[PDB]
RNA sequence: CUCGAUGUCGGCUCGUCGCAUCCUGGGGCUGAAGAAGGUCCCAAGGGUUGGGCUGUUCGCCCAUUAAAGCGGCACGCGAGCUGGGUUCAGAACGUCGUGAGACAGUUCGGUCUCUAUCCGCCACGGGCGCAGGAGGCUUGAGGGGGGCUCUUCCUAGUACGAGAGGACCGGAAGGGACGCACCUCUGGUUUCCCAGCUGUCCCUCCAGGGGCAUAAGCUGGGUAGCCAUGUGCGGAAGGGAUAACCGCUGAAAGCAUCUAAGCGGGAAGCCCGCCCCAAGAUGAGGCCUCCCACGGCGUCAAGCCGGUAAGGACCCGGGAAGACCACCCGGUGGAUGGGCCGGGGGUGUAAGCGCCGCGAGGCGUUGAGCCGACCGGUCCCAAUCGUCCGAGGUCUUGACC
């Protein structure tokens, strides 16, 4: 994927992922993904696999 | 994780909305609800009379919990919310629906029911 | 925190200026690495280094002083331009063990 | 010796098939002093000098296949603990020191409203009016970090050389990584 | 605000006894490096400035 | 006994007994088949939950549970809080009183004090001891810790059973509270490590910085150690002596009887076993590995001196070792601190020049820069040189060379 889109990253051979409701969802990565994302629009979203 | 009064939404349709947490089930001292557990509160609140009603002692179960859940898998995984499904004593759910997916769980502790009306299971 | 800085700082000043000083054990022991760790960088020496080196002590005068200066009479060695050596007597009251440090030379 | 033993590696988990974290064990084989006999009469240790070359700066099975290897010429190396065991080891608490009888030991303090009060951790009591001055019963800050902490169903899982070393199911081993392991599978229950 | 004070004359006797186990133990000094003299082991002096290098006075 | 004064209700915490035992095992009983109850004898190990409303305990109610015990110790605990409350003056009502005041009727609010001496407890050092002087290793008498539990499955839906049900016996698995330990994975830390920021003073104008804006001014983030929300693990087998309780062999009662004598059965319980000390248990224990008889003085001079680095120390340098102390490793024939150096981790591509847009900025060089303890090299630095103290081998008896 791409941390969803965070292309950032973070967290060995294994990682983790987040999720939200209505069987969507949001792999996950590191502490500049979350927070961030978790609260506006990801289109916006730069430093990463979006605004790249 | 889920106790006392911490309170979580719906997935299925039962006829709820969200509701308390009374008792974490199972026997004794226990402190905790996390999904696939299986708890003892009642409504906050649930749709204009549905089938259940606002204020109703209940029983349901864990789908969806924020505390984050380790996998046998070293692996880990958690949702951007918390709660669960109501239940016939028969562990066997009410909303003929579900909503939000879960989590493997479930069918580990008996509820498939569910596990298949699940939009996806992660 | 911003004390522990502060000495270091003109401790780190002060000294480059005469190169051995005279404050107590630890006080000393430490003024070392530090300063030590400075010197290291007049050694680097280069716009960085010194906007480093700068960066803490403040003051042109030394700052290159060192980054030119001293610097050199130790492009060579490895670390330890410093030779921290403990003292003989105490400041009184006290009883302190102050002792004295200078650029190993 | 009777045993085996050696120091703390560290710890790490990492693959298995669902997964599992151990702990990494140094010890070749720390050679062979005398050994346990009362016979004839008192009997126990020896030392027909054979040791390092510093250690003067200082200067019936488990016992048993000792003789194996303390006859040898002294050392032994370790590893029977094979594939899947439960030895035991002992570490040592860790320098954790005089501590408030919070952690020390277990306890409710300072609840709310005055769970704070520039107040705080402290005992609650001792010994009632006419029962009888104390008990040595209620602990107290009853420093730890040096305890001769240990455990049991102490499984290991694999081994191998190159440098001989252990590999650990649950690590826990008390003491810090560079400390003094010790091990055996004493009364198993798993067996 | 006196809730705890001594109850019983402390004992000449014991109370020394405490005062007891104090005690000093003259410095550990040693003798000088070529300054020939006692100095405070591992230091030059007023009698030094040596060790190795003439870093002193006198 | 106390008024030259023992601070009283409930709460909090920390608990400790006890058994008439609530849960828990073992039993005999039943109008007990099963299952589940009832009855009573034996056993306290361990354990016996969240809320509600009430100053309360008590108590009723809510959801659990195996269970959700009775009571001791001034209905334990104020030199440990609480301090609502009953129990200072206010002041209120109501209430009696000509009144004044008043009330186990009520209602608002109303100053719980830093320095433990002793005994006592938890802890760590100092002696002095254990009769050569010496470092290393073990025994444990005797103490202390811990022991609980639900549920799920086969045996089996077989015994029983008209049926709806549901076994001893025998065996898997999970989970709950709990405790020991531990960072790997997870999460909380991260007082400066790294980054963005608005206000201002110095900085030289720009840039590039600097304190202060707490003790970091603010925000994002962040190893290493500590630490849970998280990791391992544990409460078991099994051995012996019993309760109650069940039997055998058989008197006295030529017939019966667990019975005095003889022999066995049987418990979460005692003893042992499993961890945790631990001979200062003055009965100072064992064992191995070192040191050898030095000086001169009136004596059973077991008294004064060089010693033996056997050996230790002190002083230095260092430790998740740590209040001090004691305890551990190192002391330049060193890698012990720091230093540097690679390595990892961490912050998100720097200072500069460059190239696009009037500017704001951007894009590049450039995953840059900068890096606090984490893994490991290298004698740059700094543990130089030096002291002090330390044995000799007490008396009797005998066993062997």
């Amino acid at each position: 994927r791409e941390c969803d889109y965070c292309g950032t990253d973070i967290e060995p051979g294994t990682g983790t992922m987040f999720v939200h409701k209505d069987g969507a969802t949001t792999h996950f990565c590191s502490s500049k993904c979350e927070n961030n994302a978790d609260l506006r629009e990801a289109r916006n979203l730069e430093w990463t696999d979006t605004a790249r | 994780m889920i106790q006392q009064e911490s309170r979580l939404k719906v997935a299925d349709n039962s006829g709820a909305r969200e509701v308390l947490v009374i008792k974490v089930l199972g026997g004794s001292g226990r402190r905790y609800a996390n999904i696939g557990d299986v708890v003892v509160a009642t409504v906050k609140d649930a749709t204009p009379g549905g089938v259940v009603k606002k204020g109703q002692v209940v029983k349901a179960v864990v789908v969806r919990t924020k505390r984050g859940v380790r996998r046998p898998d070293g692996s880990y995984i958690r949702f951007d919310e918390n709660a669960c499904v109501i239940i016939r004593d028969d562990k066997s759910p009410r909303g003929t629906r579900i909503f939000g997916p879960v989590a493997r769980e479930l069918r580990d502790k008996d509820f498939m029911k569910i596990i298949s009306l699940a939009p996806e299971v992660i | 925190s911003s004390h522990r800085l502060a000495l270091y700082r003109n401790q780190a000043k002060s000294l480059l200026t005469h190169g051995r000083i005279t404050t107590t054990v630890p006080k000393a022991k430490e003024l070392r690495g530090f300063v030590d760790h400075l010197i290291h960088l007049a050694k680097r020496g280069d716009l960085h280094a010194r906007r480093l080196v700068l960066r803490d002590l403040q003051d042109v005068k030394l700052v290159r002083k060192l980054f030119d200066e001293i610097a050199p009479r130790y492009r060579d060695r490895q670390g330890g331009y410093t030779r921290v050596l403990k003292l003989a007597e105490r400041r009184r009251g006290d009883g302190a063990p102050l002792a004295l440090v200078e650029l190993v030379e | 010796v009777q045993g085996f033993a050696g120091y703390k590696a560290g710890m790490t988990p990492r693959e298995g098939m669902e997964t599992v974290p151990v702990t990494v064990i140094e010890t070749p084989p720390m050679r062979a002093v005398a050994l346990r006999a009362y016979e004839q009469r008192p009997l126990t240790e020896v030392w027909t000098d054979e040791f390092h070359s510093e250690l003067d700066r200082t200067l019936s099975d488990r016992l048993d296949h000792a003789l194996d290897i303390v006859e040898d010429g002294g050392e032994h190396a370790m590893n029977i603990f094979r594939a899947g065991e439960y030895a035991d080891v002992a570490g040592v608490t860790k320098g954790k020191g005089t501590q408030g009888p919070v952690k020390r030991w277990g306890v409710q303090k300072r609840k709310g409203k005055h769970a704070r009060q520039g107040w705080r951790r402290r005992i609650g009591n001792l010994g009632p009016w006419n029962p009888s001055r104390v008990r040595s019963t209620v602990p107290q800050q009853g420093q730890t970090g040096y305890h001769q902490r240990t455990e049991l169903n102490k499984r290991l899982i694999d081994i191998g050389e190159g440098g001989p070393y252990t590999l650990v199911k649950g690590s826990v081993p008390g003491p810090d990584k560079r400390l003094v392991p010790f091990f055996r599978a004493v009364r198993p229950n798993d067996q | 605000a006196k809730h705890p004070v001594p109850k019983k004359k402390t004992s000449k006797s014991k109370r020394d006894m405490r005062r007891s186990h104090h005690a000093l133990t003259a410095p550990n000094l040693t003798e000088c490096p070529q300054c020939h003299g006692k100095k405070l082991s591992h230091h030059i002096c007023p009698n030094c400035g040596y060790y190795d290098g003439r870093q002193v006075l006198a």
